[PDB]
């Protein structure tokens, strides 16, 4: 849980 | 008087191994030029080609720009000439440069210019450099520390000011008011 | 409502960020490897300090400076000098630090401009252009082999004073900066000196010049027209200059605006004198100086 | 409809934020550093700083909707090595007194025993 | 405080990373006020991005992210003289 | 499915908007459409305009603003350090390097007959025949010097400025160090012409360029008091200001 | 806005430094930009004599 | 404090890429009073220096 990943992710998406 | 020019040394000096060798070609009439030898060498050969005791001057770039010391007769052996990347056909302004040490003012009846070539060369080339053109003269402006420094010890000005007034950006300068003056059409029609 | 601060104490003569504190006589080291610099005298290896001071080590410089001295010159400051002397064609003009500057006599803004060249009459007018006791804006050229530097005014800013006050300080609490002239509300302006000296004056147009006749270069005239709201409002100025320098605070321009604002609790501008309020003003600056920046 | 819920949700996530930012901004970047002495006191400081900053350019690009989204991003993981550095560096000074102090107590064990 | 208001940064980057994850340009069509809305809760990252513009006062971004790490390095460098050389 | 609603609402929105094509909207389309033609193309001329103003050298500059300070020759509010302080008078070389030698007081332990090779580092820039590998005592030190200027040119490389450090490296030339350091030992002009091709007013020509660095060398102390070193240094200025580097003109 | 008259017009009172031959007239052109105060650049070939115009100017300044 | 005349001749090695920045920057740090000389070989761009300088130190110049 490094503190750059929250930049990696997919988000939530309709 | 050659010997006048070894006086100004030390006897150890006087009898170094370059000026021995090379004293008979000036002995013989014939100089030579470049960077390489002493510059009381250097000097003592201009005096004898300036009183033209020396008719033959094996020179480079130097007395090109060395002037005050007048020729009349101007030979190009290697046409062209390397600049830093290229053995290059030499540019115009170069040639215009290098064409006018031959032809003494109240002496000499003309100028004496010979070139000796090795190709045949195209013909917009060998006017490209003997018909030749002037050469654009444009700021080479870059950055050096020593600069950044005494600028920042002198108070009064900045190094930003200098920038103000660079001739670097002169390019920058001149063709924009022509298209302000497309905007200022632009911004009519618009 | 007073006259005088006479406040008694009877029976007494007197009332009574980690780095090395170095004593004279006392060693260092003895690495070789050191350098070794100001402050500092040795035995082949024993790095002996000389002054109450730091050490100060550079990279691989070891130097001791001090903390108590006179005024350092430098090459290119912005001070101001007091005329002690003419000599030859050289003038005597104290800094305040250990000697005199020199200053040659070609060396200065001629009226007229460089279309006034040369001439040995000038000698025979050094008295003319200059005189003792008098005060200027100056430029640090360069030094001797001591340590004795020299001056010029190459510009019209630099030039001999007029039009207000003389103030002094000590020479530490002047912050540096890349900028020296300093114009503040009240049409006013202040010319901190390096070396501890302070001018001030009424903004001219010159000094206006700087954000947008040539005859009056050694003139003791003033600005005939002179408001006493001028004059009154220099005082404020002066009086906050010796409360920062009571209570020891580095000089910068915004706090001195700040001083003035703060002042403005007080109309009576002769109670600036005060040791407690000259604190109190200093204490409120300091707390300020907890806020911003 | 669709858009309804998630333009008011985030958009109280930066009514969320907005007074953590103004206290964040409360004291100067001078200040901030120079009410402060030790070094380490001053280097996450300068990091956080940008921290929030990187994240937050990325965030307004968003807005404009702009297809690149790189030179942002190109910032993104040097702002990471620099954070990479220091804690390994703060790793090896734990190391240098982790295993001190147990030098100090292995010696006056060693008269002990 | 890090721990603190970073974790609210975090809880705001995913809400970053929430928004433009729907589709935004079909209300944008179907009003002005939706992208207006769009616009207006922008002018809070008008703002809100102009705090550390406030803090220092595209191609100006592109400047001061040197000058920030400009000062993240001389740290450490200080540091390698504050600790190799202890 | 779902992606064709956004051609849905124009299916329905367009065909429901008043003067859809009536008013010859069409025609009042291109009507705007040629006023919004006008209204991009001036904006990107003026885009190009405005992007015509700068100072282009300043990305240059902010880049040294970063060396100095990296160098710590001055503030992060730019006033000049002692450091800076001390290239003032030096022009003749590598003042960004020639600063950190002496910072690096490396000359401590050389002798005059061994910094002045190290001053043969600097004081001439064309290439030649390989030198063999001096003696060591001018090498390491000559490997010294080199170590200093890579972490330099490392943040010079971090500077975003386009440097080859190992070209950096080269800049230095480290040849005619022996020579140099046997006219420290009284050599003859006669016997030095020997060990090189490189010809003799050239010599001279970093000969008479290298009294200029010695001198300028001999204000640095004078700012710091390193008085070891202005012993050292005009020491070195008797070993070399001599017989032949006395040479003067006929003209004058 | 500055004040011009025409360096073609300008009679040269005195010639600061005289010359035994007959000067060019460029050369001409050239002394009364001195004359009159203005500087000027002139680009020539080096035979031609702008060494001549610098002559010029010496004695004017030591004048 | 004396000058008011130069005589700037090779002033065409401003386009030197070694050292022409001395000639160029040594120009721009002349106080404007001083008149001014300048004498190099034919380039067709003169006028361009005119142009530069007249402005930058405020005065006219004559090619």
């Amino acid at each position: 849980t490094d503190l750059f990943d929250v930049f990696e992710e997919t988000p939530v998406e309709l | 008087i050659f010997n006048n020019a070894i006086a100004l040394l030390p006897e150890t000096d006087r009898e170094l191994p370059q000026i021995k060798h090379i004293l008979p070609l000036l002995r013989r009439g014939i100089g030579i030029h470049h960077s390489g030898l002493l510059p009381i060498l250097k000097e003592v050969i201009e005096i004898l080609f300036q009183e033209g005791f020396l008719k033959v001057l094996f020179a480079t770039e130097t007395f090109s720009i060395g002037l005050n010391m007048p020729a009349k007769t101007v030979v190009f052996t290697s046409v062209r000439k390397w600049d830093g990347q290229q053995f290059r056909w030499v540019s115009g302004g170069e040639y215009i440069q290098m064409s006018g040490r031959a032809g003494r003012r109240g002496l000499d009846d003309r100028g004496i210019v010979i070139m000796m070539i090795d190709e045949k060369m195209e013909p917009q080339v060998a006017k490209g450099m003997v018909k030749g053109q002037a050469d654009r003269l444009d700021s080479a402006f870059h950055l050096g520390y020593n600069m950044i420094l005494n600028l920042m010890r002198v108070e009064g000005i900045s190094p930003e000011f200098m920038l103000e007034h660079s001739f670097f950006q002169f390019q920058n300068v001149i063709s924009v008011p022509v298209m302000e003056k497309k905007l200022a059409e632009l911004k009519k029609d618009f | 409502s007073e006259v005088i601060t006479i406040t008694k104490r009877n029976g007494a003569f007197q009332n009574s960020s980690d780095s090395q504190i170095v004593t004279p006589g006392e060693l260092v080291t003895d690495d070789p490897i050191w350098m070794r610099g100001h402050g500092t005298y040795f035995l082949d290896n024993m790095t002996y300090s000389s002054v109450a001071g730091t050490v100060s080590r550079v990279n691989r410089l070891l130097s001791v400076i001090p903390l108590k001295g006179r005024y350092a010159p430098e090459t290119g400051d912005h001070v101001v000098g007091r005329i002690a002397e003419v000599g030859n064609k050289r003038w005597k003009v104290d800094i305040g630090g250990k000697q005199h500057a020199v200053l040659m006599l070609g060396s200065v803004n001629l009226p007229g401009g460089i279309l006034r060249r040369k001439s040995e009459s000038d000698e025979l007018q050094m008295r003319s252009f200059l005189k003792e006791g008098d005060l200027l804006n100056a430029e640090v050229q360069s030094l001797f082999q001591d340590g004795s530097a020299s001056l010029h005014t190459r510009s019209l800013k630099y030039g001999k004073l007029r039009n207000g006050m003389f103030c002094q300080v000590p020479s530490s609490l002047i912050v540096r900066a890349k900028n020296h002239t300093h114009n503040l509300p009240g049409n006013i302006t202040v010319v901190l000196g390096v070396n501890g000296y302070i001018w001030l004056r009424k903004t001219s147009q010159m000094d206006l010049a700087r954000d947008t006749s040539s005859w009056q270069i050694y003139s003791d005239e003033n600005d005939p027209s002179i408001s006493n709201n001028i004059r009154q409002a220099i005082c404020r100025y002066a009086n906050v200059i010796k409360a920062l320098a009571f209570c020891e605070i580095g000089i910068t321009q915004q706090r001195i605006v700040s001083a003035y604002e703060a002042s403005m609790v007080y109309s009576n501008v002769g109670e600036l004198i005060e040791k407690n309020v000259m604190e109190s003003i200093g204490s409120d600056i300091l707390t300020a100086e907890k806020m911003r920046g | 409809e669709k858009i309804k819920p998630y333009v008011r949700s985030f958009s109280k996530a930066l009514d969320e934020l907005k007074p953590e930012i103004e206290k964040l901004t409360s004291k100067s970047l001078d200040e901030q550093l120079l009410l402060l002495s030790d070094e380490r006191a001053k280097l996450e400081l300068i990091n956080r700083y940008a921290y929030v900053l990187s994240s937050l350019m990325f965030a307004n690009m968003k807005v404009l909707g702009v297809k690149d989204m790189s030179p942002i991003l190109g910032e993104l993981k040097r702002v990471k090595s620099y954070m990479d550095k220091a804690k390994q560096y703060d790793n090896r000074i734990t190391k240098s007194n982790e295993k001190s102090q147990a030098e100090q107590e292995k010696a006056k064990n060693i008269i002990s025993n | 405080n890090p721990d603190v208001l970073l974790s609210r940064v975090i809880n705001v980057v995913r809400a970053a990373s929430s928004l433009a994850s729907q589709d935004v340009d079909f209300y944008k069509n179907l009003d002005r006020g939706f992208s207006k809305d769009l616009k207006s809760k922008a002018d809070k990252l008008a703002d809100m991005a102009n705090e550390i513009i406030l803090s220092i006062d595209w191609n100006n971004f592109g400047n001061i992210m040197d000058n920030l790490l400009e000062m993240s390095d001389h740290s450490l460098d200080k540091l390698n003289c504050a600790i190799n050389s202890k | 499915l779902k992606l064709m609603k956004k051609i849905d609402v124009l299916n329905t929105k367009l065909s429901s908007n008043p003067l859809t094509n009536s008013m010859r909207l069409e025609e009042l389309y291109g009507k705007y459409s040629r006023k919004h033609d006008l209204h991009e193309d001036m904006k990107q001329l003026k885009r190009k305009i405005s992007e015509s103003q700068a100072v282009i050298q300043l990305d240059d500059l902010r880049r040294r603003k970063r060396v100095l300070r990296r160098l710590g020759f001055c503030t992060p509010n730019d006033i000049i350090e002692l450091k800076g302080r001390v290239a003032c008078e030096i022009s003749s070389g590598d003042e960004l390097l020639l600063t950190e030698l002496i910072f690096n007081g490396n000359f401590n332990e050389l002798k005059p007959e061994q910094a002045a090779a190290l001053l043969s580092c600097f004081a001439f820039q064309e290439r030649c025949k390989e030198a063999p590998r001096l003696k060591p005592e001018l090498a390491e030190p000559l490997k010294a010097m080199r170590e200093i200027a890579a972490k330099i040119a490392k943040i010079m490389k971090d500077s975003k400025i386009e440097v080859v450090e190992k070209d950096y490296v080269e800049s230095f030339r480290h040849e005619l160090m022996e020579v140099v350091y046997e006219w420290c030992r009284g050599a003859t002009f006669t016997q030095i012409c020997k060990m090189t091709d490189v010809y003799e007013g050239s010599l001279i020509r970093m000969f008479k360029r290298l009294e200029e660095l010695v001198k300028e060398l001999v204000d640095v102390a004078n700012t710091i008091g390193n008085s070891s070193l202005k012993e050292k240094m005009e020491a070195v200025l008797k070993l070399i200001h001599r017989d032949i580097v006395s040479a003067g003109s006929l003209y004058l | 806005n500055y004040d011009y008259t025409p360096i073609a017009e300008h009679k040269r009172v005195n010639e600061a430094r005289t010359y035994p031959f007959t000067l060019d007239p460029f050369q001409d052109t050239a002394i009364s930009c001195i004359d009159r105060g203005e500087s000027v650049l002139v680009s020539a070939h080096t035979s031609a004599g702008k060494t001549v115009v610098a002559e010029y100017a010496i004695a004017q300044s030591l004048k | 404090r004396e000058v008011a005349w130069v005589i700037f001749d090779e002033v065409h090695y401003m386009r030197d890429k070694e050292r022409g920045v001395v000639w160029e920057e040594t120009i721009i740090l002349l106080p404007d009073k001083v008149r001014y000389v300048f004498l190099s070989a034919t380039i067709p761009n003169a006028m361009e220096f005119a142009e530069w300088i007249c402005k930058i130190h405020s005065q006219p110049c004559h090619i």
